[PDB]
């Protein structure tokens, strides 16, 4: 159950806790102290969700929704059947995520590779925690987070959005999206370039990293190189998620009116706010 | 004629992403428990921006009702084609604002919905 | 009689996706498969996905071909022994892992030749042999000493190897105490205003570092030999790593 | 003759050849930019001050629904829109063609041409196919910063909350995936760059310790893994699948499905 070159790598060590105690594998997966942890949280949350499935009265994975503690509840607790569960689950989740990340750290150590991977992943977690912790905490209530339901979480987005008109107008929201689209483009382009250099016209030698840079340049006008393209994807992707957390952390905490009104500042500048004509005059 | 209700009903659907129709009993005549906008039950003949439950009326909507607006076919149709504009003209204020981020393009659609409104959302 | 176009489309699409998934996966089985046991013999339980049909890569510069998937190359004794008779357990080094090249200090039996750029010239050259490459990057590392995680010095920077194509420094030639010199992976050394810190290797393991036959060019095989050794130090040169690392 | 094509073929902007199409591309491009631009100024009242303050408010709207699909619409009410679009059309397709030929010229695979093709499918659907199938250019996207964002919102509301569109979701799934995947591959590569990993093509033809550690990192983390090559076969599909599925979903809107919420409750 190993790769024809996995061997020489499966040496002992690299852990962060427990030492050689949990330092082993279960088939393809590596366990480590945080492997059992991730499994713990994972399973606990899985259960609690199913419990909520029963309390709710259905096993259809398209109806099962775990709603948080009603607004009134504030930041205190709540009955298991009335938000309590959502809270604990949201605990197992945070945990399972942070575990899943630390487990990566042990694997990065054993292989003598970089730490960029979990480092990035952390961003997803901040983003998450932003929606289910920070934002609600700043706004003063758990009820402000989103439900854990396949479709019931989309409605949350819908509603939460129209709660401020056409969310589009959110400056931060604009940037993020911008990053999301560019990343997609960037990722597409990247793959395409390598595959096209590795799989050239029938009967030709693979292309050279130079044919690669001469092509990419003839599209953008600049040469960013290999180390550069990857450092840009990681950059583009992380940014998007970052400008997203920012995008929300301000919505309802410092901004309350419809995002479209925010742009008035630009229009209302003294030197032109009162000039007749145009659209806003 | 001049407003097919059964046609307006299908139309109103798209309104359901923000509106809902519920009588004073608490029963749904149309809607998905959407609260982004006000309950349209009784909108007919009602004064603009006076629905007791809705707490998100814009300044234009409130001020336009206080000036004497009570939704009748004529004005209703002008509203769903471009709220903000409508609210500006009728309000007389060039800096008025509407919160209904939606525009019903077909003028016919409006007349059909209004009919549906007359058939299902008129508080006796 | 008619059909719901949308739902037919959504349905079709899924059939498609699965197929793509299968395609992708199998395609990603040219390197590493078939799977062997901790023993060295086939696992027989390769999985649901089958190996793909062989394809041949015509390498440039006349380096030859490459047909994948194909016979497993890996030819070099693995200085590691089981730790238990139960599958799924580590394999501890018999001798010196850093030297025997295992775990975090492993290397691959890559072609024994230097990487060539688009024209056919080496990709990496010692700057003091480059075609007009100056040190405008900022701080000149040439000259300054080179110490290990033990804080003891082990030599000085003699020259910077540059990646002519991508135009970026990739190696640091540091002369040792016995006249000879060694190569260091830039990423594994921090350049300070007064010295070079190699938190990866100990001031004594600066010799174990593999050498490059040609004193003006390093072949791919040699890079794997080096880097792997250096990076592996992190894990194995920990007993001699002086705390308070920055 | 060929002499002229040979002249053009060498068009450049420094160390890069612009090719024949490349000229038609850029030229047609500026004409597009020029078309929208002129209009904006007309709407600004030729006053630079007003232009700069309402720059995101200007919108070159498409013809009215009454004008159907004819090009009879007067300039200040639909004409400029068509003209602009006409340029953006030639602009884009030229560029696609350039990307293709330039790959053939270097003797490479036509992947980039294909990838780009998926993005064009979405563009193509929004401003051309769907309007034609719907029967009018009024169903088209207007040129303007704020204006097209307004479009989008309305488009959704009109068709019963796109969220409930399977193809909208499928798409979004891939949009997120793309971030995720590139976020991974990017970090991963960097993580093994010390082993000269960024040099993927050479790792493709001559596996290095880098292409092993990576493959091993994930195999231990998630149970499976890619190959220095294949990962990119993921990267490409992962991305192209955004506009693809994407395109489809928009095309089905209005033409086949009226309200996605409802269509969702029945399925
Ligand atoms: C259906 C989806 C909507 C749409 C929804 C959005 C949203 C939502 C946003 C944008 C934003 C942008 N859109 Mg748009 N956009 C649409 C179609 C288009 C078309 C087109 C087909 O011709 C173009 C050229 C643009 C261009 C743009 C850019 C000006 C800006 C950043 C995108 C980016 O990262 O580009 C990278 C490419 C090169 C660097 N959009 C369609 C109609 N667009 C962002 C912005 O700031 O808008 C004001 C933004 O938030
Ligand atoms: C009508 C609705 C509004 C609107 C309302 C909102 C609201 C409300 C929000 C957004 C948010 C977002 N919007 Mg919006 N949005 C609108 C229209 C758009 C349009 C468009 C074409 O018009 C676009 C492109 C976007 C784009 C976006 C994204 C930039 C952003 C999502 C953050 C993210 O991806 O985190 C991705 C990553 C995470 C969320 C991390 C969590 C993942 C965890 C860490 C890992 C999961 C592990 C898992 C459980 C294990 C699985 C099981 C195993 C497989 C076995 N919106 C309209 C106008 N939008 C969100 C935002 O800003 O978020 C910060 C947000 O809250
Ligand atoms: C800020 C952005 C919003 C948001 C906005 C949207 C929108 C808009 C859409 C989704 C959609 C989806 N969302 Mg969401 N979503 C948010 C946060 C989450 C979180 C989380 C822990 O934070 C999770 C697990 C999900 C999960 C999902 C998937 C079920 C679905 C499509 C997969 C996808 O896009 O994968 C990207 C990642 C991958 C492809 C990698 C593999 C990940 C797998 C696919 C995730 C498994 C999720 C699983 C079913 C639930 C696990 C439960 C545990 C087993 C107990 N969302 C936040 C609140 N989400 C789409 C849908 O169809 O909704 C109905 C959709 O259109
Ligand atoms: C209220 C609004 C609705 C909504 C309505 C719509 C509509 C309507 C659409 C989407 C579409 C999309 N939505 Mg949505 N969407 C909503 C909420 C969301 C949320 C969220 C968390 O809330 C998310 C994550 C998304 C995500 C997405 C993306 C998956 C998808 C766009 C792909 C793309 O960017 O292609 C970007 C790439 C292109 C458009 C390619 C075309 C580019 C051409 C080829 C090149 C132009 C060159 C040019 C001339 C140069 C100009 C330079 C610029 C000026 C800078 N939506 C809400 C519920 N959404 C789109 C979709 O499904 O598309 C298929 C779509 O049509
Ligand atoms: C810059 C941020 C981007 C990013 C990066 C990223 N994601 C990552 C990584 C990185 C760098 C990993 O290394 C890690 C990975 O291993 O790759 C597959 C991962 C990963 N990203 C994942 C998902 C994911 N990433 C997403 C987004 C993003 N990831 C961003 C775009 C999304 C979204 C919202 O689009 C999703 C769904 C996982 C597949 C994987 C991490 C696996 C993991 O954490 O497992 C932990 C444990 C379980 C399997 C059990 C969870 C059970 C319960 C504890 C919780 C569930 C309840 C509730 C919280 C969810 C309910 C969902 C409802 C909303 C429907
Ligand atoms: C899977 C789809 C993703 C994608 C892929 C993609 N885009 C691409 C390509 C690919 C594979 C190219 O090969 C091509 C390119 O050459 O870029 C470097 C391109 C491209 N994507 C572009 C834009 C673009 N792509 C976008 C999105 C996406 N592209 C998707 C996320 C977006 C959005 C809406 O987010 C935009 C605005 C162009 C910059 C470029 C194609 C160039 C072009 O059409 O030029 C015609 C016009 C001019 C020369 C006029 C310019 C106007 C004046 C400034 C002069
Ligand atoms: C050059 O390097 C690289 C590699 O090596 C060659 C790699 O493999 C990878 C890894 C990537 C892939 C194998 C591609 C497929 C993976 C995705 C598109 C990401 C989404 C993930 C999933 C659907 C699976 C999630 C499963 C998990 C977390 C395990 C849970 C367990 C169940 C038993 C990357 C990024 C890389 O860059
Ligand atoms: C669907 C085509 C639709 C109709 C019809 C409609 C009507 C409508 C009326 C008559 C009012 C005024 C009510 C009163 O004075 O009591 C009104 C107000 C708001 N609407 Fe609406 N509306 C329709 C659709 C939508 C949609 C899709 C949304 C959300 C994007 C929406 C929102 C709102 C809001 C908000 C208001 C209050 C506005 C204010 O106070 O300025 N409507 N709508
Ligand atoms: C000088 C003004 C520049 C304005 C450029 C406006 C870009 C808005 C593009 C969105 C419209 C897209 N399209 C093709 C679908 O119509
Ligand atoms: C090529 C990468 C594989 C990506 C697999 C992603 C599956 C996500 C599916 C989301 C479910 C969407 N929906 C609405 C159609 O059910
Ligand atoms: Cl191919
Ligand atoms: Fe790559």
């Amino acid at each position: 159950a190993l790769l024809s070159f996995e061997r020489k790598y499966r040496v002992p060590g690299g852990t962060l806790v427990g030492g050689n105690l949990f330092d082993f594998w279960v088939g393809p997966f590596y366990v480590g102290f945080f492997g059992v942890a991730t499994f713990f949280f994972a399973a606990l949350g899985i259960i609690l969700i199913a419990w909520s499935a029963v309390l709710q009265g259905t096993w259809n994975p398209q109806l099962i929704s775990v709603y948080p503690p009603a607004l009134e509840y504030g930041l205190g607790g709540a009955p298991l059947a009335k938000g309590g569960l959502w809270q604990i689950i949201t605990i197992c989740a945070t945990g399972a995520f942070v575990s899943w990340a630390l487990r990566e750290v042990e694997i990065c150590r054993k292989l003598g590779i970089g730490y960029h991977i979990p480092f990035a992943f952390a961003f997803a977690i901040l983003a998450y925690l932003t929606l289910v912790l920070f934002r609600p905490v700043m706004m003063g209530a758990w009820g402000y987070a989103f439900p854990y339901g396949i479709w019931t979480h989309l409605d949350w987005v819908s509603n939460t959005g129209y709660t401020y008109g056409n969310f589009h107008y959110n400056p931060a929201h604009m940037i993020a999206i911008s990053f999301f689209f560019t990343n997609a483009l960037a990722l597409a382009l990247h793959g395409a370039l390598v595959l096209s250099a590795a799989n050239p016209e029938k009967g030709k030698e693979m292309r050279t990293p130079d044919h690669e840079d001469t092509f990419f340049r003839d599209l953008v006008g600049y040469s960013i190189g290999t180390l550069g393209i990857h450092r840009l994807g990681l950059l583009l992707s992380l940014s998007a998620v970052f400008f997203s957390a920012l995008c929300m952390i301000i919505t309802g905490t410092i901004w309350f009116d419809q995002w479209v009104d925010w742009w008035q500042w630009w229009v209302k500048l003294p030197w032109w706010a009162n000039i007749p004509g145009g659209i806003n005059g | 004629q001049e407003g097919d209700p059964e046609a307006g009903a299908k139309a109103f659907n798209q309104c359901q992403t923000c509106h809902v129709i519920v009588d004073d009993s608490g029963t749904t005549i149309a809607g998905r428990n959407a609260k982004t906008g006000p309950n349209l039950y009784g909108v007919v003949g009602r004064t603009a921006g006076t629905q007791a439950d809705f707490k998100g009326y814009g300044e234009g909507m409130k001020e336009a009702g206080a000036k004497g607006l009570a939704w009748d076919e004529e004005h209703f149709v002008q509203y769903v084609q471009d709220p903000t504009k409508f609210l500006k003209e009728y309000t007389g204020d060039a800096k008025a604002k509407g919160k209904m981020t939606f525009k019903l393009k077909k003028e016919a659609d409006a007349h059909n919905i209004w009919a549906y409104l007359q058939q299902v959302a008129v508080r006796p | 009689g008619n059909f719901d176009l949308a739902s037919l489309a959504i349905y079709s699409f899924w059939i498609f996706l699965a197929g793509l998934i299968y395609y992708l996966q199998t395609e990603n089985m040219r390197e590493g498969y078939p799977l062997e046991n901790e023993d060295g013999t086939p696992a027989a339980n390769q999985g649901p996905f089958p190996l793909p049909k062989p394809k041949t890569f015509i390498l440039p510069h006349g380096r030859g071909t490459l047909t994948v998937p194909g016979p497993e190359s890996e030819d070099r004794p693995i200085a590691l022994a089981r730790t238990a008779v139960s599958e799924g357990f580590p394999h501890a080094p018999t001798g010196d892992p850093m030297k025997d090249g295992v775990g975090p200090a492993s290397w691959v039996a890559r072609r024994d030749l230097p990487e060539l750029d688009g024209h056919g010239h080496n990709k990496i050259k010692p700057m003091k042999a480059a075609a007009g490459f100056h040190v405008s990057a900022g701080k000149n590392p040439i000259g300054l000493p080179v110490r290990g995680c033990d804080l003891e010095i082990a030599g000085k920077v003699v020259d910077i190897w540059v990646d002519i194509p991508e135009q970026m420094a990739r190696f640091l030639e540091v002369e040792l105490k016995d006249g000879s010199t060694r190569l260091l992976p830039m990423q594994m050394v921090k350049v300070q205003s007064n010295r070079v810190h190699v938190n990866a290797l100990s001031s004594d393991l600066f010799a174990g570092i593999p050498t490059i036959k040609s004193p003006t060019e390093v072949t791919l095989l040699e890079e794997d030999k080096i880097c792997g050794y250096v990076a592996g130090g992190l894990m194995y040169a920990a007993p001699k790593r002086k705390s308070v690392v920055a | 003759f060929s002499t002229l094509l040979g002249w053009f073929g060498n068009a450049q902007l420094g160390p890069i050849y612009l090719g024949s199409l490349g000229v038609l591309s850029l030229f047609s491009g500026l004409m597009w930019f020029f078309t929208i631009g002129i209009w904006f100024w007309y709407q600004a009242g030729w006053n630079p001050a007003v232009f700069l303050r309402d720059l995101f408010f200007f919108s070159l709207e498409p013809p009215a629904p009454e004008y159907g699909l004819s090009f009879a619409a007067p300039l200040k009410e639909g004409g400029l829109w068509l003209i602009a679009s006409f340029f953006m059309f030639v602009a884009v397709w030229s560029w696609w063609g350039r990307t293709y030929l330039r790959a053939q010229a270097l003797g490479m695979g036509k992947h980039t041409a294909w990838a780009f093709l998926s993005a064009i499918w979405l563009w193509m659907v929004l401003g051309f196919i769907r309007p034609i199938l719907m029967g009018s250019w009024s169903e088209a996207v207007p040129y303007g910063i704020f204006s097209h964002l307004d479009w989008t919102n309305n488009f959704s509301l009109v068709h019963g909350n796109l969220f409930y569109n399977p193809f909208h979701g499928l798409s979004i799934a891939f949009l997120y995936g793309s971030a995720l995947l590139f976020a991974m591959h990017g970090a991963t590569i960097l993580a093994v760059s010390r082993f000269g990993g960024e040099r993927e093509l050479e790792q493709i033809a001559d596996r290095g310790t880098a292409a092993e550690r990576a493959a091993l990192f994930w195999r231990w983390t998630m149970g499976f893994n890619a190959t220095m090559e294949g990962i990119h076969r993921w990267a490409i599909w992962m991305a192209v699948l955004v506009t693809l599925t994407g395109g489809i979903g928009i095309l089905l809107s209005g033409t086949v499905v009226d309200n996605w919420y409802v269509w969702g409750q029945n399925h």
